[PDB]
């Protein structure tokens, strides 16, 4: 519409070991025209960078510490972003954002310059229950 | 692999006193590709500034940034009441990494 607006979706108390889909539905842009992330938060502590997928949607990285476990996606024909979290542990309790970065085009490797955040979802809190 | 790290951990101020935030890089960081950010309680986070100095759109003159290299700052000349809250600085010249935040609250 008018305001841009993330609205992240998915969140809940889950169990270790299980998998989990979040997702995150954009309006007022075209998601599919940037690069597109989801940042954490957990309880008391700072924000953590979690995945990118760039504008292509044909490359995407991802912290170490969730590497192997996580997979972002984009559904370009509902303007919707998605990360698909298997192997869930207790370190990944957290609020996850969606954020756009205006400035990131391309991405060869995982060390190169990236993007900053320009707008923000409210959040979906993933809890994984002991 | 860039570790940012943040100073101090809390400062406790008064409305109308200036706070000024460190962040230090363990590489430098290229381009002086350094953004903040500012995050009230429950909130997400709201961009303040980046390329370490270039304020985004509708954020009022009293936040500035700068630096450069390994050692950035964010300087709020004078506190107003909405601006108590927690402060992140993330660096983007090698991949994305954050500081842990500095939170700026009410001096009691």
């Amino acid at each position: 519409g008018s305001q841009v607006q993330l609205v992240e979706s998915g969140g809940g108390v889950v169990q270790p070991g299980t998998s989990l889909r979040l997702s995150c539905e954009a309006s007022g842009f075209t998601s599919s025209a940037y690069a597109m992330h989801w940042v954490r938060q957990a309880p008391g502590k700072g924000l953590e960078w979690v995945a990118v997928i760039t504008f292509d949607g044909g490359y995407q990285y991802y912290a170490d510490s969730v590497k192997g476990r996580f997979t972002i996606s984009r559904d370009i024909s509902r303007n919707t972003l998605h990360l698909h979290m298997n192997s869930l542990r207790a370190e990944d309790t957290a609020v996850y954002y969606c954020a756009r970065d205006p400035l990131t085009k391309l991405l060869p490797f995982d060390w190169v310059s990236g993007g900053y955040f320009d707008y923000w979802g409210q959040g979906t809190l993933v809890t994984v229950s002991s | 692999d860039i570790v940012m790290t943040q100073s101090p951990g809390t400062l406790s101020l008064s409305p109308g006193e200036r706070a000024t935030l460190s962040c230090r890089a363990s590489q430098s960081v290229s381009s002086s590709y350094l953004a903040w950010y500012q995050q009230k309680p429950g909130q997400a986070p709201r961009l303040l500034i980046y390329r370490a100095s270039s304020r985004a759109t509708g954020i009022p003159d009293r936040f500035s940034g700068s630096g450069s290299g390994t050692d950035f700052t964010l300087t709020i000349s004078r506190l107003e009441p909405e601006d108590f809250a927690v402060y992140y600085c993330q660096q983007y010249g090698s991949s994305f990494t954050f500081g842990q935040g500095t939170k700026v609250e009410i001096k009691r």
